[PDB]
This record gives structure tokens, sequence and C-alpha cells, in this order.
RNA sequence: GGACUUUUACUUUGAAAAAAUUAGAGUGUUCAAAGCAGGCGUAUUGCUCGAAUAUAUUAGCAUGGAAUAAUAGAAUAGGACG
RNA sequence: AGGAUAGUGGCCUACCAUGGUUUCAACGGGUAACGGGGAAUAAGGGUUCGAUUCCGGAGAGGGAGCCUGAGAAACGGCUACCACAUCCAAGGAAGGCAGCAGGCGCGCAAAUUACCCAAUCCUAAUUCAGGGAGGUAGUGACAAUAAAUAACGAUACAGGGCCCAUUCGGGUCUUGUAAUUGGAAUGAGUACAAUGUAAAUACCUUAACGAGGAACAAUUGGAGGGCAAGUCUGGUGCCAGCAGCCGCGGUAAUUCCAGCUCCAAUAGCGUAUAUUAAAGUUGUUGCAGUUAAAAAGCUCGUAGUUGAACUUUGGGCCCGGUUGGCC
């Protein structure tokens, strides 16, 4: 329509954000940012929809203009800024750091950590080129642009990062037998400890994977996302770890947990 | 009955955050008067079809209407 | 472009009007339970039907089809939640079988009668709407309750009117300033 | 046999054949060529107003004898030639002439209900008053 | 058609109806308690059980 | 990677198919239509499950099969192994 | 080959070959056609609708053009023409509600020329301002949810078991029948108020006030059938009129017009029109074709649809999973 949009309603914002159809015809559009539209949480959600910290955009807007909150490294003063998939945020007040990870419910999650945990993340490299002079560099899944890092480090590896700069604090490859983390579909919050994968030279890698009850599916290549290798994780993860229980299982799990 | 409390960390912390019309319905300030929205919105239509301060202009509309 | 609240009814018509058995059946439920409606008779004859809908779409499963396992207990939940059903038949042919007069005695407006609030159903009616009554802690002012057997071990009068106490009535204020003026 | 083909690649045979058989059906037929729209009065609506010219005392179909007292109207958005049965007792005298009345059909979808030939439509309202309070005396009709 | 005739008979028998009206009574339950003075007089109330269950007895 | 990979239809499985809607889990809007909230405290620090799941036509990608239907194959062999 | 484009490319030009689509329905016409996500409706299959809250498109009175700009072929921006239409101190000047309200006209058919940015969001240089986007309230019987209009004790009749079986006495208790009578019993509406909300007005709360029916008064259809509900009274006399279909009425009307009674549904009920089921009366599932409508006068024949059988069976050998089956 004749240029950008800038609007967005309700109901076409996404599900996972779980904003509810009621409550005024009209929606928070993420802002432009280092992360897609539809894979993000804007801070307006995060802090109205998730700890009720604040009520109403304007307690928002007061908040993030008084600069309790900082993404990054950096007090990103925008309410509608993406928090994407993995981010970190960190809160003088309450000493707090969340991390912005999935749950197996297809939902951004609420991931309380520690300073540390926050002061590294995690990346997946999206791409890799050569820049102007001679420079080589990488792209990762946060519009994060990085120079100068190992050959070794090819695509579809993950980087851990400083938070202070962009540089590394180190690399994890892609093969066969390393966990991971799943980013689309109805897997959205699997870890699923890969197993093998197919290539269709062509078109849409595919991979086979199957978490520690033995219970396998198959993701493209692009919506996983390798955390480091079997066994350890490079941080800590949330309730349930991927594991997407029966209907059943998880009414008696609640009904034991009344 | 059943609603929402909120306690503030003192009375300058709740008039700084706070909305005017909880702080003024709990007495703590005035609600400022004004017009109609449509009155405010007639003015401005006005001000925006005039250009400039307007001193030249009424000296003009004075040498004018004189006669 | 607020998106338009959903609405549906709770409800169906006869297919076919007028069936004098249907009629006299029906006329005997009301004139029984106390009620004025064939709407809020077909309204329970909806529900029964719907949830007999189901019965049958599921046990064309087979066992152990986990659609039918969590459904069907579920459904046996609900039912013996509210207390149409009872808490020893489980096996979805008495979910099959059971009845709109077992819908209406689980009601609030009989129970009051059995319960011996009312001395007639229809007293039990004015009483509900009259707001003598709370089925726990706060008062209700509508018949169809499909009781939670909770509210049953918590019946009591309206605390806030009397035959619960609290204060004496209306009327009986009135008469009480009658009898004060004849003696003055 | 049968007629109808049957092979798994015929389904275009198929949907002409049921096209042609539907046009030799009835609803479909005036339903695409828009006859409600293009060749009736109404235009497909469900009343229309309407202009009484003068009276007519149609005589009954047989097995009856009767006058049915029906009214001649005219239309506005059209200007096509209707007649409409004048139901009740009496209502006639409350319509006499010239009322802006509004019209609206019998119940059987383009044909006559009884022994009232050549008629499809009725009277309903008299310049925003309906028949049956006038005939019941609820209410009564603007003097002109 | 005999498109015209005597339209002058209009409204014959309605004016020359004779005007009774109606004569005057308590005002009836509603609602339910209607219906049950429906269940009441047609089970309870064995008022015509003759054979077939009438409901407007003529005077017979 | 070199390589022959004669053609299809079919059929199985998976990724994916925007929400709302629909069916449907849980949920006492006083019931209900609804909505997605709610519930529990030592009621001062507070604690806490949720917002499932299913459906998603043909067509498109991969996909195990090789029955069924056709489908060319080396015959006055420019025939394969050589 | 070149030009243009932000970019490929008949997008355009120069030159050249003469091709390209077509019954596997091209092309042309029509469309009360924007499309889809979806809605009604159903055993299945399905048929119909879908402008219409979400997605993508198109448009700003019809057309054309273009500046600015990252982004428009912008129209709540410019230029012209066309049809509209306004102010003129007649020289000239300014516009395009298919934005919110609102008006005329069109009609069968459709709301206030209101309050607020409190929220949902957006915008700017920016927390602070603006926003008929939006929310709010008003009209509102479009559709949906709940549910009042009345009830309860005893007093005159009629019962059903049981006891006495001492008769037809009681009837203990019945459950109704009632020009019986009494209470308590709150609601609708009034609220003082608080609460509600930006401020409110409404809801809930509860004071104070607010029923015995004359009270505070439930209508809409119908009573011959399908189709439940009068062998009731008066009037009418194939007239007036009723009735979807059948039919009623021509001096005893079970249909008409009134009174009474009665049934259906109920703050809704009917009526008119469109559409689905019904409808195996569109028939793929699943129609008919001797006579009920329908087998071409007969034959050939292209496309089309359909098209004889055969080419790997067999057995062994092991393996390990599901189901029961000892324990």
């Amino acid at each position: 329509a004749r240029g950008p949009k800038k609007h967005l309603k309700r109901l076409a914002a996404p599900h996972h954000w779980l904003l509810d159809k009621l409550s005024g015809c009209y929606a928070p559009r993420p802002s432009a940012g280092p992360h897609k539209l539809r894979e993000s949480l804007p801070l307006i959600v995060f802090l109205r929809n998730r700890l009720k910290y604040a009520l109403n955009g304007r307690e928002v807007k007061a908040i993030l203009m008084q600069r309790h909150v900082k993404v990054d490294g950096k007090v990103r003063t925008d309410t509608t800024y993406p928090a994407g998939f993995m981010d970190v945020i960190t809160l003088d007040a309450t000493n707090e750091n969340f991390r912005l990870v999935y749950d197996v419910k297809g939902r951004f999650a609420v991931h309380r950590i520690t300073d540390e945990e926050a002061s590294y993340k995690l990346g997946k490299v999206k791409k890799v080129q050569l820049g102007k002079k001679g420079v080589p560099y990488v792209v990762t899944h946060d519009g994060r642009t990085i120079r100068y890092p190992d050959p070794n480090i090819k695509v579809n590896d993950t980087v851990k990062i400083d938070l202070a700069s962009g540089k590394i604090t180190d690399f994890i490859k892609f093969d066969a037998g390393k966990l991971v983390y799943v980013t689309g579909g109805r897997n959205l919050g699997r870890i699923g400890t890969i197993v093998h994968k197919e290539r269709h030279d062509g078109g849409f890698d595919l991979v086979h994977i199957k978490d520690s009850l033995d219970n396998t599916f198959v993701t493209r290549l692009n919506n996983v996302f390798v955390i480091g290798e079997q066994g350890k994780p490079y941080i800590s993860l949330p309730k349930g770890k991927g594991i997407k229980l029966s209907i059943a299982e998880e009414r008696d799990r609640r009904r034991a947990q009344q | 009955s059943v609603g929402f409390g909120l306690v503030y960390n003192s009375v300058a912390e709740a008039k700084k955050f706070e909305p005017t019309y909880r702080l003024v319905r709990y007495g703590l300030a005035e609600k400022v008067e004004k017009a109609s929205r449509q009155q405010r919105k007639q003015k401005k239509n006005r001000d925006k079809k005039i250009f400039g301060t307007g001193k030249r202009l009424a000296k003009k509309v004075a040498r004018r209407n004189a006669d | 472009p607020r998106a338009p609240r959903t609405y549906s009814k709770t409800y169906s018509t006869p297919k076919r009007p007028y069936e004098s058995s249907r009629l006299d059946a029906e006329l005997k439920l009301a004139g029984e339970f106390g009620l004025k409606n064939k709407k809020e008779i077909y309204r329970i004859s909806f529900q029964l039907s719907k949830i007999r809908r189901a019965a049958r779409d599921l046990l064309t499963r087979d066992e152990k089809d986990p659609k039918r396992l969590f459904e069907g207990n579920a459904l046996i939940r609900r039912l013996v939640r509210v207390g149409v059903l009872s808490e020893d038949k489980k096996k979805l042919d008495y979910v099959l079988a059971l009845k709109v007069e077992d819908f209406l005695e689980r009601r609030l407006q009989t129970q009051v009668y059995k319960l011996g609030l009312a001395k007639s159903v229809h007293h039990a009616r004015v009483l509900i709407t009259q707001r003598h009554i709370a089925v726990g802690k706060q008062i209700v002012n509508i018949p169809s309750f499909m009781v939670r057997l909770d509210s049953e071990k918590h019946i009591d009068f309206a605390p806030t009117s009397p035959f619960g106490g609290a204060r004496p009535g209306r009327v009986a204020r009135r008469n009480a300033a009658r009898k004060a003026e004849a003696s003055g | 046999g049968k007629g109808k083909p049957r092979g798994l690649n015929s389904a275009r045979k198929l949907r002409v054949h049921r096209r042609n058989n539907r046009w030799a059906e009835n609803n479909y037929k005036k339903r695409l060529l828009g006859t409600a729209f293009k060749s009736s009065p109404f235009g497909g609506s469900s009343h229309a107003k309407g202009i009484v010219l003068e009276k007519l005392g149609i005589e009954s179909k047989q097995p009856n004898s009767a006058i049915r007292k029906c009214v001649r109207v005219q239309l506005i958005k059209n200007g096509k030639k209707v007649t409409a049965f004048v139901p009740n007792d009496g209502c006639l005298n409350f319509v006499d002439e010239n009322d802006e009345v509004l019209l609206a059909g019998f119940g059987r979808k383009g044909k006559a209900k009884g022994d009232i030939p050549g008629v499809r439509f009725k009277v309903v309202k008299v310049s925003g008053v309906s028949l049956l309070a006038l005939w019941k005396e609820k209410k009564e009709k603007p003097r002109s | 058609a005999k498109v015209h005739g005597s339209l002058a008979r209009a409204g014959k028998v309605k004016s020359q109806t004779p005007k009774v009206e109606k004569t005057e009574k308590p005002k009836k339950p509603k609602g339910r308690a209607y219906k049950r003075l429906l269940y009441t007089r047609r089970f309870v109330n064995v008022t015509l059980v003759n054979g077939k269950r009438r409901m407007n007895p003529g005077p017979s």
C-alpha cells in the first residue's frame, strides 16, 4: 500500500506473543531491528504481559526512559524493540538477568539467570563472506556482523560472545551428534540431539533429530539452532528442556503439582 | 469488593509516576481547565490558515478596515 | 476492526413441531420441575445431544486411542464433578443413556425443594429470584446452575436476607411500622 | 453401461453433462440468468412501494363465487403496473386512492394463492400505516 | 375476467356485525405459573379423560 | 566425487501450510453466551499451572514401495558385454 | 544489436525468420464477480453464500500527467480536460465525505452534526504534544446469553393408601378443587451514597422509598385436516370474507365477522423474498429413457472415454519387534 507499513492490528500479530483479541483493536508493531517481525518479542509485551511490572505503555515508556533496562549491554530505550531468540536483558532493579529463549509450548519463555550467563550469549551464524579490503567476516541470526573469526568457523556453526564486544568467547561447529535447539514449526522449543541429516542438494537441507526419550522427528536445517555438544548445554535451560509430553502426561504433571 | 492497590515508595514518587486523573481524584492536584476539543481544533485551523506572528496582518487589517 | 465477540446459542428447536407425545412429556417435566420455557427444555436436550454425539463418535474408536482416553476421561470428570453421573459409572454407556431428568434433578431449584427450603419447586424459584439463598458465600439468583456438589455441601439460605437472618424483611419492617403506628 | 461414463479421466464430460442438465433444472436457470433482477418487476426485492391508480372487482376462480376487491398499482423505481389484493374486509375503503402503499408477495413465489387469478402480490401498508392495524383500529390513517 | 363488479358491498358483515365486547376477568398466571396450571389441569385434574382427552368440551 | 542414473500416474511418511474462526483441554464472567483468565499463601518477604492439542484440500519439495495402468527398449542388429 | 529501467525482458526501437493459441473450448460476450481466510447446512458425498472486523488487491467524481521525496502516479498534493458545484464590492478566487458526525436524493432496506485520548497503538526533534485511527456514551427488538410478570400457610369440597373393619364414623397424612383468609417476599422503578469510569451515565452493593392483583394488568398465531387446539353462543347467507395445499360460505357455517373457551411459542410471534436440508426432484456416491418426458431415421467417423492374457512364482535359512500366552 504505497509504502512501508506502520500499524499492526491484533490477529495479524503472531500467536506466540499470546496477545489478547480484546483490549483495543491495534497491536504493537515491532519496529525494525536485528531480528525478524514474528520470531521477536517486543519489550512492551514483555514487561506488560510477562511480568506485569507495568500495566500500560505509558508506564513502560517511563521505565525505558529512566533506563533501568539494557539489551546487548546497551539501554535500548524503545518500547517495541525486538527481543529476539536467545537474547539477553539485564535489570539493575532486582539485579536480575532475563534471557529470551523458547518453550516447548511455542512461546517466548522468561529464563531468570545471573549476570555472567547474561554476559555471554549464543548466536547462530547466518552466513560468511569476504568484506572489502580482504576482511573476512560473518553475520549471525541477530544482525551482528563480525570480522576476523577463525576460518574453521563456517556456516551453520554457533558462537558464544562476550556481550561487551561482538567478539568471540568460543565457537562450536555443525556436525552429526551435537546438541541443538529448535526454532520453527511444531517443534518450537525442542532439544533433540542431532542423529543424522540429509542434503537434497538444491534446497531444504533436512535433519533427523531426537531427544533423549528416543523420540525423533525431522526439521529444517535453518530452523534448528546448535547450542554446543551433547550433554553440556552452553547455557541453562527452561522447564521441560524441549520434551513435548502428551496432553495426558502434562495433565498428570500438573495434577501432581496441584 | 476486589480491586487493585498500589503503594509507592513515597508521595513524590506517586505524584511523578501515577496518572493525572488518579492524582486529582485523590485530591493531590488540580484538573487543568480546557475548552472543547472542537474549539482547540478550531483555533488550530485558524492559526493554521494564519502565517507568522500576526502584528503585520493586524496593522494591515486596521489600515484596510479604516474605510 | 475490533474483533467481533463470538456468540453461539445453547439450544435447538424441535425438528417437527406438533407431536402430542413430545409436548405432553415435556409438559410433565416442566410442571414437575417448575419451568416456564420449552426454550429451557430444548436447551438441555441440545446439551445432552451434543455430549451424546461425542459419546457415539468416541466409542466408535478403538480402545487405547489417546484421543478417546483423554476426552472420555475428561467427560467422565466433568459429569462426576457436576453429579448428573455417579461416582462408579465411567464406562461411557451410562453416558449414552443419561437423562434430561438427571440434568433436571441436578438443577438448583428442585435440589432446593428436595433439601426442603421451598415447600414447592415454584417456591424455590421465587426464593432464588428474590435472593433468599446462597449456595456458597455469595448470593445467586439463577435456577439453572448445574451444581458441582461442593455447593451442595455448602448450601444455606441467604446470609444477607431473612431465612438466614441479618434482616427481618421489607414487609417485615412494614408490618412492624404498621403495628407501631397502631400502638401509637 | 447405464449411460453416465465411469472412467477415471472423464470428469470433463461429467461436469459439462451436469451443467446442461442443470440448465434443464429450474432454479439454477433463473439464478444464473437473473430473471428476478432483469425481467421481474420487483427486482428480486421482498417488498416495494407503489401508487394505486384505480380499483378492481376481480371475480373468483372456481369452485367459488366472490369478488376479491383488489386494486391496480404502479411502482416507482420501475414504473411497471401491478395488481394487489386488498386482503380483508373494509380495507378498500381504508385505502381508497392515491396512497403511496407498500406491497409484497403472497407466499407462492410468483404465483396466485387461491381464487385470485393474475395476482402474485398484496398490500401491507398505507403510507407507512399497516392494514391490520387499520382493520382492528389499533391505529388510524394519516388523512392526507 | 369480470375485473369490475360489486365493490360496493365491501365491509358488509364487519359493519353489520353486532358489537360485543370482552368481559372482565383477573389477570392470569404468566410463564411457569401458567404451565403449572396446565400440568395440574391436564394430569392431576381428571376433568376430561373420557376416552381420548378432549380439551375444549363443547356443552354436551 | 567418475559413473549408468528410459518415463509417468499411484501410494506411504515427514517439513510447511498467518491468525481469528471451527472441534476441543483447563478455566466458577454469580450460571450461561463469553473471555483467557486464574488458583494458593505464613496474606509482611510472597508461592504458582496456564493460554494445550487436533484439522489444514488439490498443487509444490523430499519421501519407502513396487501390485495396478500404460511407457521406448537389440531384428535389410549402426547390438552389450571386450 | 542498442536504448530505457533501480533491475531481467518486445519494456521500446532498428533489422531479420514467420511464426504463436486453439474442441484437453483459444478468442469474444455476460456477471445483481474483487479474490482468499471463512459462513449457513448436512450421515457421508455435497449445494449455496462469502462487499462486509483478518490477509492481499483497486480506487478517491472519470481520465491523463508529474513534482517532492527512500517510498506516491499521492488526490484530506499539484497541472489540464470532462461533468458537478460555490463566493463575487463581475475584475477574479477556491473545491473535490467511497474519513467521523450530519444532510439531500435512492429506495423495501439502515444510528448522534456527542465526550475523551483514560486505555490499544501510531507519529514527531520527542517520556511531556497530536490523533473522529481508536475507546467512550446515545439511537438500536439485526442477531446471541441469563431471566421477572408470581408464589407460601391455614379455612368450604373430592380423593389413596392404613388402621380400627365397632355400621356410611374417624379419617389420621394425602393432593388438588375454592367470590376464602392471612402473612412474610423481594424485584422493576426510585440511591442518599459509595463504586464505576478521563469526568461521567449505566451494571453490582446497600440504606430510605418501593405488591395481593384494579395490582406493577404478555403478547403473537390458530382451533376441519397435514397440524394440537370448540360438534360452544350470536351474526352472515357462494354476498362479505377465510385459506401456503385441500377446501369453507348459496339461511342450523366445527374455517367467514364478533363473544366465550381451548392449544402452540413466549418478550417475543408472524409475514414477504433469497438459500440449504427435505430432494435418490442434479443422482460421482446415486436418477429416468417399451408404454408415464425422454434411444438421434440408419450407417460411417475425428478428437474424446474405454481397451484380451503373459515377462518373479517359489521355497529354504536365520534375525530381531507387537500381541497375547507359563511364571
